[PDB]
């Protein structure tokens, strides 16, 4: 099974440099480079460079003065740095690997790492619970008042998908985001099955699991 | 440098239907074409190689097709589960780039939205807030009416809605609204409601609770 | 594209079409079961000049028919001692020839032959 | 007489002063004649050197120095031909016959040498010490009765040159093969080169054709023809042999390369050797050094270029590259792969083969072409396909006028030069495409040949408005420039050449510049008809 994993600080402050580990798994770094792709919200899938097997490089051509991808061939992972970010280098960063040698049709995709440009501190969500009322049922959490996104939230500790909704971020007027998960649940299981709600957000290094009854 | 172009912007399809997209490139460039999938809050997934070459894994109902500066990504039969942003790339001219995309939307039948309000967490009201949520679940179509009532009240910018992303399986929305009131404003008050009207409601459901 | 042709063997023909063989160099080769495949007999294009094995010496004769674009080989006076499995062979040369026969390439093989 | 190779050893002393000698006997064991030096040094004393008394001859130069033995028996040698010299023009050199033992050279009798044909003589730190064509002596007033000839030999005889090959034939104006040539094994005419000995490209029977010339077969007779521009040199290439755990040509290797012509193996360059590798303690390429590899026409196996000079425009070092057999391949797929570099064009231009494996040129953002080529032409084996993605655009590449050359065929091009076509849209001078052949006008004047324009003979003689020649040759001529034997037009009419019944023919000048025979009396030249010539 060939992987991409990558793991970096996401929140970086504006004039200051991201960085990015992708660590490759099912392939070596010597028979294969690996790609990096970015995507915004607006401006859509941009390609930014690549380090080929040999270990040289290629940038894009708005991207060569700030721009340094190297690696480590016997760590099996790679290393994705830029500089000078600012407002609009907001977006999601990939690495990726071509199906085959020396091309380009990106059939392995790392996770994502979601980059966000501001001077705005980290801060970490509470979490709230949506009971139930008496009268199938909902029930849900309320993950409130964090910065930056994202923050995952499973059900159950992955045992419980089905009917979940974890809804989109809202930006609230403190600039600090807001969120909701709910889920669909038979009324006759309330006094039968404990439900609880995993938020996890990185950056803060916030982890919760709150008990909705 | 070389421009794709893709169309339409976003596909509104019944399931079953036959879809194409169209990636328009503004030099011609042969078969050098690469079709993806992304679906919401995931990575870019491969379907098409090369115009047409098919990739393992993909079901079969997608293909490709075109030649030059005309190509075209077909489904004969959509399903639910297409729903998603379809992207081309180019491989021919240095450096490597990708359409703006096209969003593969689903119809289905009307359905109604089953609505659920939530009051505060007391744990939440010490804090010094209280946030009130009004939830309506899978429903379609998307447009809806969200009216929050405090004691027959219409409130009126103190409420933040977020909406789901179309489901895979029944292709319906979700809607949550979110009234926020300072735990003075809420303990000033008794009835609390939420008022949702949609296509699939004869008459205005209302769900409410009181403190 | 370089298809070679082999017809007339058992109990000699290699049409060679698919390229201009300017400079190049085909020739015959044989395998035995039991062993590894042999030289026995080339013959440069341009010029025609010829070489044999020592086994295949005189009592062989190699030729080319230039335009038909074929090879030809004789195999008169035959023995119990040269029944083997026959591939014409034909390769691009450096120089048109210009150096040791035995040093020759060989890239493309005819299908197989059998002379018992 | 009894031939021995000699020795060209100088000074130099072979193992010990006992495997010097034991040596020495052995190469010189029976010897009558020396076709290289003698060469005697480090002989001890007490050591017999009396196998030396059945030398008769010697051909390059004789060296006796170091020795310690009382006496060098060279009691036949007649002569010293020096076809070679030791040092400066010295052809008898005896020099420091001696030791720090009290013992030197005290006998050197010589009573038999009679002449050195060619150089001086150098004594020093010795302490204990007739025909028209012939040489030493005589044994009668003939040329047969003489001791050793001058020049060359033939059976008894003492010629001053051997029996020619051909013989000019004064009848068809061509020329004949002679059957009573021989070929110059030495001071020797011999109708057939000895036992493993091989014919020069002119005249004598050596054992090694050497440099610039390679082994051929004619008439039976293995002989030497020169070799078309460098001699073929196999060499082994990345991963083989001299580069078994080698990972790319780098500074250390690619001196082996000289040279080389043919590699048996493939051929990688990457970006480690222009960074050089501590850990296999390899300093950095210097991209001069790559111009190596311009002596390369053939690869075996496949062809690996991801790192290439960002200042140079072309693969040059491959521009005599003529073919790719694939017979080993990246990955077991590629046999031709470039990989983000710098270059504008390939300029494979001497390309015209990849026998079997596939194409990939990827990434080169600034190279233009490589579109242009049907490498369906190239290719030999089915199932070749090639992958040309992410280099610069056609349309970029038209904005600056970077495309085939209007001589060029539309089957494209390795780079914008006339010299870069595929193949040519109307003809080829040298490995240039052209608009004509310089048939009416211009220097100098040619003729077609199948697309390709070939130089009339010097000695045709330019025709305002009109051809000058029809042919290669010289008698393909119109009006010859100057002078004309025959059929044939000549810078010189026929004068001293040998003939039939081993006479010298000459001609002379007709004033409308027509070689006419002399009268056979005038046999040392002739300016006329009639006796009245010489
Ligand atoms: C450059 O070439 C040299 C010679 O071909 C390589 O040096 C060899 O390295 C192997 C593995 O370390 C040793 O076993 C040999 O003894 C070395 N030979 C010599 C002559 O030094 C070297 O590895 C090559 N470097 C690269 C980067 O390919
Ligand atoms: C890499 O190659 C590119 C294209 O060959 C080179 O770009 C040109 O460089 C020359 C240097 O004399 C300039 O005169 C031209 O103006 C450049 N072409 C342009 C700007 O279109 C580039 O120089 C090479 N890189 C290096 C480091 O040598
Ligand atoms: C935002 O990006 C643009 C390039 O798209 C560039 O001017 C700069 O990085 C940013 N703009 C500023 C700093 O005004
Ligand atoms: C390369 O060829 C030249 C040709 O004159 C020769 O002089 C030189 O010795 C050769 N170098 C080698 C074999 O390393
Ligand atoms: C490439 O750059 C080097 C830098 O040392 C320079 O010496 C050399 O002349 C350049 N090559 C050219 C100009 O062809
Ligand atoms: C060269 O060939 C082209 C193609 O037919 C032709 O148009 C042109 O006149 C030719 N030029 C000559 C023969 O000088």
């Amino acid at each position: 099974q060939v992987q991409l994993k990558q793991s970096g600080p996401g929140l970086v402050q504006p004039s200051q440099s991201l960085s990015i580990t992708c660590t490759v798994s099912g392939f070596s770094l010597t028979n294969y480079g690996v790609h990096w792709v970015r995507q915004s919200p607006g401006k859509g899938l941009e390609w930014l460079g690549v380090i080929w097997s040999g270990g040289n490089t290629d940038y894009n051509t708005p991207f060569t003065s700030r721009l340094s991808i190297n690696k480590d061939n016997s760590k099996s992972q790679v290393f994705f740095k830029m500089n000078s970010l600012q407002s609009n280098d907001t977006a999601i960063y990939y690495c990726a690997r071509a199906l085959t040698y020396y091309d380009y049709e990106f059939a392995y995709w790392g996770q994502g790492t979601l980059v966000t440009v501001s001077a705005a501190s980290t801060k970490g969500p509470s979490v709230f619970p949506l009971a139930p009322s008496s009268k199938t049922a909902a029930l849900g959490c309320l993950v409130k008042d964090y910065f930056p996104e994202p923050v995952t939230v499973s059900w159950n500790s992955g045992a419980l998908t089905s009917g979940v909704h974890t809804f989109p971020a809202v930006l609230q007027s403190s600039g600090l985001y807001s969120l909701s998960s709910v889920v669909t649940v038979p009324s006759s299981s309330l006094g039968t099955q404990t439900y609880i709600c995993n938020v996890n957000h990185k950056p803060s290094n916030t982890k919760v699991d709150k008990r909705v009854e | 440098d070389i421009l794709l172009t893709q169309s339409p912007v976003i596909l509104s399809v019944s399931p079953g239907e036959r879809v194409s997209f169209s990636c328009r490139a503004s030099q011609s460039i042969g078969t050098n074409i690469h079709w993806y999938q992304q679906r919401t809050n995931g990575s870019p997934r491969l379907l098409i190689k090369y115009a047409s070459e098919s990739i393992s894994g993909i079901p079969s109902r997608f293909s490709g097709s075109g030649s030059g500066t005309d190509f075209t990504l077909s489904i004969n039969s959509v399903e639910s589960e297409d729903i998603a942003d379809y992207y081309c790339q180019q491989n021919n001219n240095w450096p490597t780039t990708f359409g703006a995309g096209t969003k593969l939307e689903l119809k289905r039948t009307v359905a109604a939205p089953s609505v659920f309000i939530f009051p505060p967490s007391d744990e939440q009201l010490k804090s010094g807030t209280a946030s009130v949520v009004c939830l309506l679940n899978n429903f379609y179509p998307r447009e809806a009416k969200v009216q929050w009532k405090v004691d027959n009240a219409l409130q009126s910018g103190n409420s933040q809605e977020s909406v789901t992303e179309q489901d895979s399986k029944d292709s319906t929305y979700s809607l949550s609204s979110t009234l926020t009131l300072s735990k003075a404003d809420y303990e000033k008050h008794k009835v609390y409601a939420c008022e949702v009207t949609h296509q699939g409601l004869s008459s205005p459901v209302t769900k409410s609770f009181n403190r | 594209e370089v298809q070679l042709v082999e017809s007339g063997g058992g109990l000699l023909s290699c049409a060679a079409s698919g390229r201009t063989f300017s400079s190049y160099a085909m020739g015959w080769f044989r395998q035995a079961p039991g062993k590894e495949r042999e030289f026995v007999v080339a013959i440069n294009w341009s010029s025609g000049s010829t070489y044999y094995a020592d086994s295949v010496k005189g009592r062989f004769t190699i030729s080319r028919d230039n335009a038909k674009n074929t090879m030809y080989l004789q195999m008169n006076s035959l023995k119990p001692e040269d029944t083997a499995v026959y591939y014409c062979a034909a390769g691009y040369q450096i120089n048109s020839g210009n150096y040791n026969f035995k040093d020759y390439e060989y890239d493309y093989w005819g299908q197989g032959t059998q002379v018992t | 007489k009894k031939v021995c190779q000699g020795t060209s050893n100088k000074l130099t002393q072979l193992g010990t002063f006992e495997d010097h000698f034991l040596s020495l006997q052995r190469m010189f064991n029976n010897c009558e004649v020396v076709l290289g030096n003698l060469e005697i040094t480090y002989v001890q004393r007490n050591y017999d050197l009396s196998f030396l008394k059945t030398i008769q001859e010697v051909a390059g130069y004789v060296l006796i120095a170091l020795n310690t033995v009382e006496r060098i028996p060279l009691e036949n040698l007649q002569i010293i031909r020096g076809n070679m010299y030791y040092e400066n023009s010295y052809a008898l050199a005896v020099l420091s016959n001696y030791d720090a033992n009290k013992t030197g050279l005290k006998e050197l009798p010589m009573r038999n040498l009679q002449e050195i044909l060619h150089g001086a003589v150098r004594f020093s730190n010795n302490p204990a010490l007739c025909h028209n064509q012939c040489a030493a002596g005589c044994t009668g007033p003939r040329e047969s009765d003489c001791l050793v000839c001058r020049k060359f030999r033939d059976e008894a005889t003492c010629k001053d040159t051997c029996p020619p090959l051909m013989l000019y034939n004064p009848t068809t104006y061509q020329m004949d093969v002679n059957p009573e040539g021989k070929y110059s094994f030495g001071a020797t005419c011999v109708k057939k080169c000895p036992r493993n000995y091989v014919v020069t490209d002119h005249g004598s029977c050596v054992r090694a054709c050497g440099a610039d010339s390679y082994e051929m077969e004619e008439d039976g007779v293995r002989k030497c023809k020169k070799c078309e521009g460098p001699c073929r040199k196999v060499c082994n290439g990345i991963g083989i042999g001299e580069f078994k755990d080698s990972l790319s040509i780098n500074a250390t290797n690619i001196k082996h390369f000289k040279n080389c012509t043919s590699i048996s193996g493939d051929l990688h360059i990457l970006p480690v050797a222009f960074r050089g590798d501590s850990f296999t303690h390899t300093p950095p390429l210097d991209p001069q050094e790559l111009d190596i590899l311009k002596t390369v026409k053939e690869i075996t196996g496949f062809l690996l270029i991801q790192a290439w000079p960002e200042n140079r425009t072309d693969l040059h070092a491959f521009e005599n590259l003529e073919i790719i057999r694939g017979r080993t391949k990246q990955h077991g797929q590629f046999s031709l792969a470039v990989v983000s570099l710098n270059i504008t064009s390939l300029g494979l231009r001497s390309l015209k083969e990849i026998s079997d494996g596939d194409v990939i040129i990827s990434g080169n953002k600034n190279l233009c072409y490589a579109n242009t080529i049907n490498w369906k032409k190239l290719f030999g084996t089915s199932g070749q396909k090639t992958k040309i993605i992410s280099n610069r655009g056609e349309n970029s590449c038209k904005a600056t006028g970077q495309v085939c050359h209007a001589l060029c065929s539309p089957e494209g091009c390795w780079g914008p030069e006339p010299r870069d076509c595929v193949s040519c849209r109307n003809v080829s001078r040298g490995r240039e495409c052209v608009d004509k052949c310089n048939l009416l006008e211009g220097e100098p004047r040619e003729f077609v040949e199948n697309s390709e324009c070939i130089q009339c003979h010097p000695e045709c003689l330019p025709q305002a408005m009109n051809i000058t020649c029809t042919g290669r040759g010289p008698d393909n001529c119109i009006q010859c420039a100057h002078y004309i034997d025959g059929p044939h037009c000549v810078k010189t009419c026929p004068a001293g050449v040998m003939g039939e019944n081993n006479t010298l023919v000459w001609k002379y000048a007709d004033a409308g510049h027509v070689c006419h025979l002399c009268h056979p009396n005038c046999t040392y030249g002739c300016t006329g008809p009639g006796l009245e010539g010489c």
